Order: structure tokens, then C-alpha cells, then sequence
């Protein structure tokens, strides 16, 4: 046979699919490990058959089960799940997004204080700015990356984005597509504005006394035109 | 700028005031404090705040940390709060806000996320200290893996493996036993600590194991456990400074409970299965509880009390301790007095720990799911605590965490190193998804490395493929588990060498301070009370108030996570 | 599904008492695992159905499996049978006494020499004792425990116990009700008589010349009142 | 029991809410909390409560203090607050409440009162850190005393003695004369760190000065302040985590004040004596104290600007200087308006720093009392703070302790060490008596020792009988000395074994962390501004409006303290 561990994995996988099966038979409402094995076997058997592509799967797969055919709290435990299974063009990834239909209850709650939105960056002075990527493709700028060091694509007062970051949650990305003009919310930086690193335009702290060497860094690597 | 409350939540978890049911029970967590600054928050990943010369520092610091775990919520004893963890040489080195001062605000200074920092997710996870199980037998190796599986990382007790002696008691007894234990003990990822013999009214006998390595001992009724050999182990445990655990004379041979309660002098003393099912002086072991000195724990199959415990019990008492089918009953009149009255006692905070009586009258990955069963059972029946600040059940879930983490500590010795999520500690501490707590961990993390976690498909494109089952990870392995891992000893044999002598890889620590602790010195079960026992009902009251619980027809954390 | 090394071990269980299900259905008697697994997996069928409680259980499956059903000698290898399955009310172990009916073959079987009693502690000086539990809880008093020692809630003429131990099975116990009188059978010790610890009023030998110390002892520390 | 507030204060010293006039200034410290439990206060005596079994454990105990300072009122950045100090190994053990848990409420668990524990009763003193003067001449070894005498426990600096170069510049110059130094070192009880000649436009000799111990680097104009000379110097500064010193070109003859800060480029410096009358650019050296990457400090001479401050300067920079009498004045001009700003710029925490330049331009045993004078000169002046709280001056106290005490630990790096009354820091504390506070200290502990004190006559009945005067204690004796003092050396030097290599007996620490100190990670000096000067009327502008300060007729801890 030459069993290697990952099929000795999928036995068991399956088998506990066989299991949950029996028991949706008998009428008993699946808990959470039954319910994902359920699924996952239906997700094996329809790859071995080898006539289902992966993207009719992920779609038929959604609500596969119910929520009076699993137990209360079951769907909202499972969001998504991911069974890998040989196809005849090979091994491929099989994710389903909401395989189990959700109900009210939700084991790990959480209840909020308030509706109301939190002030990020609170008390920073908020620069607008006009920016427009000149460049062929779109590009994203991060919540922490030093503005005024943004690939040369980008067209805006460079001098203006000096020591400041986008205004933006932190770890998100700003978008500007190909040919796309934006109006930016830029905040000082934060700490000491000690700017390390990135396009090496700065290299030290974005006080008034770096500025204009910056500015003449910038104008020179060809981000200031 | 302003971020929908949703959405907040969504991408760094709760924050202030914002309340997390604990599983699918009734409890629930109030996050009391957040240590970030708004719009500072870490997030790792592509395009993120952990990269070059942003959130993480391109400027080298001396608390450069090893492993950052961003936008953490603690519950601990210390509080429930949202902060970042920092991880540094294997222990705790800051809790509150981490990143880089250069371009952030708020930063914890000591909390330098750098070049040499590696990221964990915590965002709307929960971390909790790892799990300490005080009462060990070790029968099976295979306890070790379905341990680290249920959030315990240390295990303190005794044995040789599948010998009556250790079916029935938590003993190594003597040098030869200890010395071949604590050597076996090396292949393991799981802390251990090695009680021996205390059945002794000999001095010679019980030095021998202390000197050997023994953190401590245990006077166990199968061995005789009277009022002679009570007072010379403890009397031996005094000069040492080790702790003393005890299973009582059930058939009272040599005296009642109070003859008992008299020998051991108001002496440090860590009572085993307060309630005695598990066993004990007839029927009164309980009022045991109310002494200050005496330092209680549950084992695991009497918590939550179920329609089926006392059923249970009246069959796995004669697997257990071998007995006659002729004995048919006493168990059926003097059980459901004192498991009903162990419940509300766990709840008013007079039993300190929670253990599980590991394949010798009790289940080993069962004592964290148990516990929150308890604290769950008892919020429905009895309601919030009264002790309750706000809409949440943070007292109750800091008394019910403490029964298996800091309170097992504490009564050990080990307090200094272990037990909770504090500055400076040995960073062995556990993940949780919310919606999993108290039943399935995700993380289990010793020494500041992975050493244990829920994993998919080895093959797999990603670690999420079906089927996810617990495997053992890097820190577990190699010579990495000999950093991971401590083998606890007493002061004597770790001054005297025993790490060398025995050739032991695995960190070697003593334990300190077991003599001097009282009730008084525990976290949030300090209570005392004068309990009483009916003679002819059974019946446990507290203060001449009559203490107990109705039996739970269903528990939370059961029915819904597991297939068998 | 986060499967735990203890789900892992019922899954292979469970696929054990679906084959041994197979066989019997196809009229083969089991053997001794073939038996254990058919009754294991109907055990944790029925603690999924979480309508049966653990008492009803461990009666159900006495002679579950009945002598003919089985193979000969299989019941007497299977004197009784545990499985720990999770319940509505969490796991809890089904302890069941005789689940396979056994018949007349015996694997292991001992062949007694005679049917005659075994004369325990021959020749040994039997002392008669009238012993009285004055106390108000019940208690027993093993085999080799020194009599004279015994719980201050006996009341007995402790002068004719010094030296002295139950004439009984070795390992056994007498029990002592709460108020109830016994004639006890009392055995002087064997090898050197040198009695160290228990309550602490002898540690030394108990001859002559120790005697008059311990009934002081035992007065002093209310044995003797 | 209901015991007179008046009578508590006398036994016990000041609670919650009470407020300390320090020394006799107008700056009030009010007591923040009280870390004790009414009744179970620690008293030293006959039939008082460290006693055997009482106040005193009879209970061993890992935690047993080595030394228990009673009641005392701690100042410091952390806060200004009522508690028990337990030394322990010479390290701040713990701070809250200590004695005997056996018969004491409330005791903090790492505070046990022992057999071994030695008791000096705090009750109604002032306990703060030891001070750590930056800006010191090694030019004699007599310069010890007065400095200890005056609350000054560690001294960074240079010199090689007497000769020229030491008269002007804090500098021990190259290999040999480092080495001499370290070993001279030996003697003292004071903590000392020796700075290299930075003036070098040359790696080599910069590396060589590093590896043989050096601390870090002063940069004097003496040597040629020039751009090329302070980018070498810091380059290697940056390389070898050590830190610089800056006395700036007064004559500007390489370049302006910006074309220094250009050549600093960002990096971490200590600029020496700010205000400019010490040296440097003539007359807008004090617009750098606005820049973030500048730790600046102030020499005691300007500190406090009083009528008689230019006077003295005119002829003090002669005599220092060397200079003709042919020259007269320039100085009387540029001087009063730089002067008058810098007691406003400590004030508005613009100037994180004050220290001596003993023997150079200033004072040995002046730095603790002058700080003290300017921030009483400041409050009769400007007010109380609106930064405060209440009816206190408890924020300029911070402001002003942190000047002399953790400001300058951060910019040298051993604030990791010492700077602070923190736990797990070592014991380099004061005890000063309200009345005397700022000018003369009553004990001077370094190491957990009693290093030096004020004492009465040695032939007396007892300590008290007059005349008391300063003189060395036990501490400072011996090789309790090599237990008591720090010789603080580079990572590169303490890595190499410079200890070993050069037989220094005394405790040998690196400093660690200097380049990444920016204003941000001061206490509660972390002001930045717009600094400029007039060139033709010397006046100070803090973002365009004026900054100056009155000069003072009298001063606060002065003559009412000394003889002479
Ligand atoms: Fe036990
Ligand atoms: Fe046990
Ligand atoms: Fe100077
Ligand atoms: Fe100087």
C-alpha cells in the first residue's frame, strides 16, 4: 500500500465522518468535531469521484449543514473549514465559508460596552493631502510606513508629508489604483520620529534641521520631480 | 480617526468594558483595563504594523524580546485586562504596550519589538497561565500529551508506573525509585515534581528521599496514615522545607478526623480529595476545609456534582481499590451530603484547588473543563456572587482560575517561578479561543517556546486542514525540551548537586517556601469557616448553615466539543 | 476538530465494536476482544443518546452478550468490563460486573489440592476481648495493626491487647459499629514484637518490662480512661 | 482603638493626605498613599513590635530582609508615598508593608521581618534615591566626600588628576591612563564610569579608549569641537552602545550651533552646561536644549540665578580659563538673558539634567541643594505648578528629583542599576530628616550598606554628643567596599573580562543602552520647543515668547545650614 502519514491522517478523518454520518441517521443533532467531519468526507468522496471542480465544491459546501441538524452555538464555532483531497489533476485545497448554517447562540461571546466608535490617533493633527498614482500599476501604503518615502509612482507635496503616517487603523493599507487620484488623511508620526529604514530618504529623527537634506534626498532618488 | 466599534473589535479583539462569555457556559469575562494606545495597536501581517523600521525597531535595545503576543486578554488571579506580552530568555519580561518609541506612542519600555522578535497573534484570544495538577499519579507516560491537551503544563505527585502502589497512591517511594524517575522524567515535556513515602515513624527513611530528590511527600492510608506517622513526616518536611499531602485514615483505626487534625500540630499540610469519595476519614474528612492550615483540593470526578457521580462512584471505588462483590450501602447516604456541599464550598472560596486524581480515582485532562463546569453550575444556581463589581463574573472566574494555577503553586513552592502571568515569571502559559475556553487550548507554550499545539494536515497548503488534532511541537523535541522543561527537586539534593549526580539535562530548580503557607496566604480562597458534619444524615454545615448543591443534569464544555 | 489523544483511542475502540458487530451478524462467536469491543461500542452509543443514565446502564449490560454468543471461556476472562463515555453530564466511567454469561470452560482455571480450610496462625495463643465502640462514627481495624493502639472510641480492657493483634486474615479488617459490641480474637505479634509507631504508646518491644510505661502512656493520652 | 492624629504622626511619621515642607523652601510633598495597615505598624525597641515571635518571624522564610528601613516617606519619580524599603543581597528587595504574617495583617509576601533582619526606623524621614552627578572632574580624590556628604552616591566623568587637561576637560585620555584610573578607582566608596577623549576624527584611538573600559566620550573644545571630530566620535559611540558629552566650539570658528547639530545628525548626546557660561557657542549654544535627540544637562554655578551669578562668572572663567587681565564686557551682555532662561527651562522641564563640573566651573557637594533652590526660587517665582494635583508641589518635586537622580541613570545607561527607589535596583539610598532635606543628609546606604553618615563624638555615651560631623561607615571599608561600589565600564570592556584582567575587586557593570535615548525617555523633563536667542539682545525666545527669570537676593538651604 506504502501508507504515508498523511493518509493514515485522512483514515481517521474519514472515518469519523462515517461515524457522524450514522449518528445525523439515528436523528441526533451533530456537536462541533461530528459536524467537520461530516462535511470533510462528503468534501473526500466528491474528490475521488473526481467529476465536481473545486470552486463547485466551496459553493455547494455552504449550509451544508443546518442549524436544526447541529447542536445550538455549532455554526458560529465553525466559520470556515479546509479539507485537502486528491482530485485527478492532484492534491488541492477545498475551503468552505460558513459550512455549517449559524443560529443565536455563540459560545465565546463577546458583548460590547458601548456602539459608539473609537477615536484612533486621538488628538493628532489631521494634514489633507492630494495624491495621485502616475504609475502603471496600483499600489497599497501602510498605517505606519513614513508617507513621504511612498514608491516615486506616487504624485503629491512631498514636503508636506514629511515625519507624518496615514490616518488609518492600525495594519491597514491605503489603496491607489493606476491612474487613481485620493485625498489622504496624514498624521504626525508618533515616538520620537526617529524614521530607520524604507527608502533611506531620512535616517534619523524628522525634526525642521533634516528637512531640507531629506527633501534633497527625495529630489534626487526621484521621488520629489 | 474614527473606527466602528465592530470593526475595532474585529481586528485587535475587546477592549475596556466589553464583556467575553467564557465557552458555552454563563461566564463572563469584563476586560477591567487596556494597555494600547488607539491607532498604536501591533498587527502582523503584509502591509502591517510589525515591519522594518515601523512597529517593529530598526534601533537595537538590551530588552529586545523574543516573542511578542499582540493584543492579548489576560485572566489571571492579577486581573482580566487587554495588553501585549512580551516573551524574553524564556520567561515573562513585560506586559502593557509593545513596539518601536521611535515611531510609536505609549510604548512599555522595556517591550522592544525588533529584528530578533517573533510574532503571536492574541488578538481575541485569551491567555492564561498554564495549569498546575498537584495531584499525579504517574501510572502511564500517555497522561503527559492528554495533560498539555487540557492547558496543564506542571505535575506534581508520584509513582513507578502500573504498580498497585501507584494505582492506589502519588508515591516514589525511596532513593533507588526517585533517582530512576527523576532520570525517566527527561523525556518529557511536562514539568514534574516527585513526592515520596511519608508513612514513616522513622526519621532515616524519610531524609533518604528528601536528599534523593523528592519535592515532598505524601501519607497515603494504604501505607497507614496515623497520628505517628503524621507527626514524623511533617516533623522531617519542617527541617527540609517540603510539602506534605495526605489521604486519611477512612475507617478512623488509629482515631477520628480531629485525632488526625491534633498530630499534625497546625502544621503546612496539602489535604488530597477534601471531600472523600476519593477517600478519607468517614463520613467528616470535609471539616478538614474549615482549619486554617490545612491547604484543600477536589479531585476531578466529584466536580460538578451530576446525576450520575454518586452511580458512578459506587462501582469505580471497587476497580480502583479491588474489592469483594459481596459489598453491595454507607457510600449511598454519606456521598451526596459532601459532593452537593464540595460545590457551594469551591464557590464561598474554602476548597483552594482543583486536581485530578490522575487513572487512580480520576481523570487527567479533566481538571480546567471541570473547574469551569463548577464555576458555571454553581453561577446557575446560585446566581452572580454578590462580591460581583459590574455586569460580569470576574471575582468567580479569578477564585475558580486560581484553583489550578497559582493556589497549586503556592502550596508547592514553586510560586516563584510559575503559576501565573506575571513580570518575570517562566513563560508557560496557554492560548485559548474564547468560544474553546476552559475545553480545547490552541497553544500551549513552556519556557517561552511552542511546545504543544492543535495542528491540521501535515501535508497541507496551510495548518488549518482537517483532521486538527494535538501534536507535540519544537520545544517538546530534541535538546530544545531540556530548555523548556524544569524537573523540581527539593533545596537539599539541588544545593548538593543532584542535577550533575544524576546527569540531568532538563532545568533544575528547588522548591521554597511550602512550610510557612497558610489559607491566609492563598488567592481569592482564603476563607475559613467551623464545618460540621451530621452523623446520622450526612449533612455538611458551614458556621451551623447548611451547605450544599443540587446535582447538575447537563454540563457546559462536554457536549458540544467532544466526539466520544 | 482538535482531536485529544484519548478521542483518538475511541475512534479505534468504536471501529473495533463495529467489526465485532459485523462477525456476530454474521453468526461467528466472539472471542475475548471481539466481546469487550461489542459491548464497549453499545455503551458509547447509548451515552451519545444521553437518555440512559450510568446506574441504568451498568445494569443493561449484564450477559449483554450471552454464552452462546461468545466463544467458550470468553465470560470467565471477562469478569467485568469499564468504558468511560462522555454524557450529557460530562464523561463518566460504566462499570459493568459479568457483561458476557459464562459457561462450564475456564481458561487459567485453579485445580485446588483439597477443599480443606488453611489453619491461619497455627498454634498462636488466642486471648477472647469484649471491645465496645463508644464513639458515634463507625470504624475497622486491620489484621496486623497493634490492638492495643486501637481509637480511643473502644472501649476495652486494653492491658489484655498490649502485645496483641487480630486473629484474622491477613490484609482483612474487623468493623466496629458506632455503639456496637464485639468479641474480638486477639493473637499475640509475630517475629521480635517490636512495635514502632501506630499511636505511639509502646515504640520499643512489648515485653514485661516496657508494659507499666505504655498503660502510663496509653492513660495519658486517653486510650485508657 | 482611636489613637490622636497628632501622637500617630509622632510614632509612625506622616499618613495619606499629610504634607512635608522640604528643608525650608516653599515646595510641600504630599503623601500619595500609605502601604501600611493602621495597628500593625513596624516600631524598633524594648517591648515594641520587631520582637521574637511578634513583629519578628519565628517562621523561616526565603524572602528574610536582610535590612527593614520602617515608615519611610519615599520621593521619588515613581511617586511620593508612605511604605516599609526591605533590602535584601544589597538590592531593593521590596517596597509595601513588612513584618510577620504569623501575627500581622496585610503583610506584603516578599517582606518577611526575620532573625536575620536589621532594623533602622524611617518613621518621619525622607528616604530617596542616591544622587548620580554626570559632569565630573576626576581632579582630586577629596571631591568623594563632599559629594557623598551632599546625597551623591555615582559619578561619571574624567581626569587623570590635577594636570591641565583634567582642570578643563572630563577626560582620562587613552589606554594607560584608563587603566590607571579603574584601578584607582579601587579606594573610593563612590560609583564611578570613566569617559575617553572623543575629540579625534581617527576610529582607532576612539575603538582602543572603548576597550579599555571607558564609559563613553567627551567631546571639549579644549581638544577642537569640530564638525569632522563629533560625526567620528558618535559613529563609534553608536557602534559600541556608550555616550557622548558635548562642551561645543564657544568661538565658532569650524561652524554656528546648526552646523554642529548637522553634524550630530540625529544621534543620542549629553550636552554638558546648556545655558552656555561653562562653554559653547557664543550666544545661542542653549537653542540646542529644544532639539529631541539632545539629553541636556546644567552646571550647579548658574543654578539658580541670583545678583550675584554674573559677578562671580566674570572672573570664575579667568581663573579656570587661564586669561589675560588685559580682557575686561561681551559676557555681561550675552550672560544675564542665557542665565535668567535656564532657571525658567528646568522649571518647564525643557533641561533634564543637573550635575557639578567640580573643580571646572563648579561645585563638588552642590548638585542636590541647588536643584532644590532653583525649583524653590521657580515656585516663589512662577507659582505652583498647573500641573498639580491638589494643594502640593508634588509634580515639580518629581520633576526636580528625577534631574539628579533617573534622568541622568537613563542617559548613561544604568538605569537598569541604580537612579531610583525601585525593587529589584540596587540599594543606593538616602535618608534625609525633613528639616535638612536638599542640603544635609542624615545616612547614605550603597549596596544595602551604610557606606556614610553624620556622627557625634567616638569616645561618647552615645551617637548623638557633639561634634557631629561626616564620616565614613563600614560600607566603605575594608572589601565591603568591593561589595558596596560599582566601577561601571563599555559592553566591549565588561564582555572582555576587564575585571579579571585589570584585578579590580570591586563590582564591574556594563552600561547598556545610551544611543537610543532621546528626550521622549526622560522623567517628566521631556519638554521640547522652538529655542532661540536674539543676537543682539541675548535674550531667550521658547516658541517666540520670552523666556526669563528674576535673580534672587536669597536662596532656600543655604545659610541657615552652614558655619561658612
Ligand atoms: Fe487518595
Ligand atoms: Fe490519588
Ligand atoms: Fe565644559
Ligand atoms: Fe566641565
Amino acid at each position: 500500500m506504502k501508507l504515508t502519514p498523511k493518509e493514515q491522517e485522512k483514515f481517521l478523518l474519514y472515518y469519523a465522518g462515517e461515524v457522524a454520518r450514522k449518528r445525523k441517521e439515528e436523528g441526533l443533532k451533530l456537536n462541533q468535531p461530528e459536524a467537520i467531519a461530516y462535511i470533510s468526507a462528503h468534501i473526500m468522496d466528491e474528490a475521488r469521484r473526481g467529476k465536481k471542480t473545486v470552486a463547485q465544491l466551496m459553493e455547494e459546501c455552504v449550509h451544508f449543514l443546518k442549524k436544526d441538524e447541529v447542536m445550538p452555538g455549532v455554526g458560529n464555532m465553525v466559520p470556515d473549514l479546509g479539507v485537502e483531497a486528491n482530485f485527478p489533476d492532484g492534491t488541492k485545497l477545498v475551503t468552505v465559508n460558513w459550512p455549517i448554517e449559524p443560529d443565536d447562540f455563540k459560545a465565546g461571546e463577546i458583548k460590547f460596552a458601548s456602539d459608539k466608535d473609537i477615536e484612533l490617533n486621538a488628538g493628532k493633527e489631521i494634514t489633507e493631502l492630494k495624491v495621485t498614482n502616475k504609475g502603471p500599476k496600483s499600489l497599497h501604503v501602510g498605517s505606519h510606513f513614513h508617507f513621504f518615502e511612498a514608491n516615486r509612482a506616487l504624485e503629491f507635496d512631498r514636503e508636506k508629508a514629511y515625519g507624518k503616517r496615514l490616518d488609518i487603523p492600525s495594519g491597514n493599507t491605503l489603496r491607489i489604483g493606476a491612474g487613481e487620484t485620493k485625498t489622504v488623511h496624514l498624521i504626525p508620526i508618533g515616538g520620537s520620529k526617529k524614521i530607520i529604514g524604507m527608502n533611506g530618504l531620512l535616517n534619523g529623527i524628522a525634526d525642521d534641521l533634516h528637512k531640507q537634506k531629506a527633501l534633497e534626498k527625495a529630489k534626487h532618488h526621484g521621488f520629489i520631480k | 480617526m474614527k473606527m466602528k466599534r465592530q470593526e475595532y473589535v474585529n481586528t485587535y479583539g475587546p477592549t475596556t468594558g466589553d464583556k467575553v462569555r467564557l465557552g458555552d457556559t454563563d461566564l463572563w469575562a469584563e476586560v477591567e483595563h487596556d494597555y494600547t494606545v488607539y491607532g498604536e495597536e501591533l498587527k502582523f501581517g503584509a502591509g502591517k504594523t510589525i515591519r522594518e523600521g515601523m512597529g517593529q525597531s530598526n534601533s537595537p535595545d538590551e530588552n529586545t524580546l523574543d516573542l511578542v503576543i499582540t493584543n492579548a486578554l489576560i485572566i489571571d488571579y492579577t486581573g482580566i485586562y487587554k495588553a501585549d506580552i512580551g516573551i524574553k530568555n524564556g520567561k515573562i519580561h513585560g506586559i502593557g504596550k509593545a513596539g518601536n518609541k521611535d515611531m510609536q506612542d505609549g510604548v512599555t519600555p522595556h517591550m522592544v519589538v525588533g529584528v530578533g522578535t517573533e510574532a503571536l497573534a492574541g488578538e481575541g484570544m485569551i491567555i492564561t497561565a498554564g495549569g498546575i495538577d498537584s495531584h499525579t499519579h504517574f501510572l502511564s507516560p500517555q497522561q503527559f500529551p492528554t495533560a498539555l491537551a487540557n492547558g496543564v503544563t506542571t505535575m506534581f505527585g508520584g509513582g513507578t508506573g502500573p504498580v498497585d502502589g501507584t494505582n492506589a497512591t502519588t508515591i516514589t517511594p525511596g532513593v533507588w525509585n526517585l533517582h530512576r524517575m527523576l532520570r525517566a522524567a527527561e523525556e518529557y515535556g511536562m514539568n514534574v515534581g516527585l513526592l515520596g513515602k511519608g508513612n514513616s515513624s522513622s526519621r532515616a527513611q524519610l531524609v533518604e528521599q528528601v536528599k534523593a530528590g523528592a519535592i515532598g511527600f505524601k501519607l497515603h492510608e494504604d501505607w497507614g496514615t496515623t497520628p505517628s506517622a503524621i507527626d514524623h513526616c511533617l516533623s522531617v518536611a519542617d527541617e527540609y522545607d517540603v510539602q506534605v499531602c495526605i489521604h486519611t485514615d477512612t475507617v478512623n483505626e488509629a482515631g477520628y478526623v480531629d485525632d488526625t487534625l491534633r498530630a499534625m500540630n497546625g502544621r503546612a499540610i496539602h489535604a488530597y480529595h477534601i471531600e472523600g469519595a476519593g477517600g478519607g476519614h468517614s463520613p467528616d474528612v470535609i471539616t478538614m476545609a474549615g482549619e486554617v492550615n490545612i491547604l484543600p483540593s477536589s479531585t476531578t470526578p466529584t466536580i460538578p456534582y451530576t446525576i450520575n457521580t454518586v452511580a458512578e462512584h459506587l462501582d469505580m471505588l471497587m476497580t480502583c481499590h479491588h474489592l469483594d462483590k459481596r459489598i453491595r450501602f454507607s457510600q449511598s447516604r454519606i456521598r451526596p451530603g459532601s459532593i452537593a456541599a464540595e460545590d457551594t464550598l469551591h464557590d464561598m472560596g474554602v476548597i483552594a484547588m482543583t486536581s485530578s486524581d490522575s487513572q487512580a480515582m480520576g481523570r487527567a485532562g479533566e481538571v480546567i473543563p471541570r473547574t469551569w463546569q463548577t464555576a458555571d453550575k454553581n453561577k446557575k444556581e446560585f446566581g452572580r456572587l454578590t462580591e460581583e463589581k459590574g455586569d460580569n463574573d470576574n471575582f468567580r472566574i479569578k477564585r475558580y482560575i486560581s484553583k489550578y494555577t497559582i493556589n497549586p503553586a503556592i502550596t508547592h513552592g514553586v510560586s516563584e517561578y510559575i503559576g501565573s502571568v506575571e513580570e518575570g515569571k517562566i513563560a508557560d502559559l496557554v492560548v485559548w479561543n474564547p468560544a474553546f475556553f476552559g475545553v480545547k487550548p490552541k497553544i500551549i507554550i513552556k519556557g517561552g517556546m511552542v511546545v504543544f499545539s492543535e495542528m491540521g494536515d501535515s501535508n497541507a497548503s496551510v495548518p488549518t486542514p482537517q483532521p486538527v488534532y494535538y501534536r507535540e511541537m519544537f520545544g517538546h523535541h530534541g535538546k530544545a525540551k531540556f530548555d523548556t522543561s524544569i524537573t523540581f527537586v527539593s533545596k537539599v539534593a539541588y544545593e548538593n548537586g543532584i542535577k550533575e549526580k544524576l546527569g540531568l539535562e532538563r532545568k533544575v530548580l528547588p522548591v521554597k517556601n511550602c512550610r510557612n503557607v497558610t489559607k491566609k496566604d492563598f488567592k481569592f480562597n482564603n476563607t475559613t469557616a467551623k464545618i460540621t458534619v451530621n452523623p446520622e444524615t450526612f449533612e455538611v454545615f458551614v458556621n451551623g448553615k447548611l451547605c450544599t448543591s443540587k446535582p447538575a443534569t447537563e454540563v457546559a464544555l462536554a457536549s458540544r466539543y467532544t466526539f466520544f
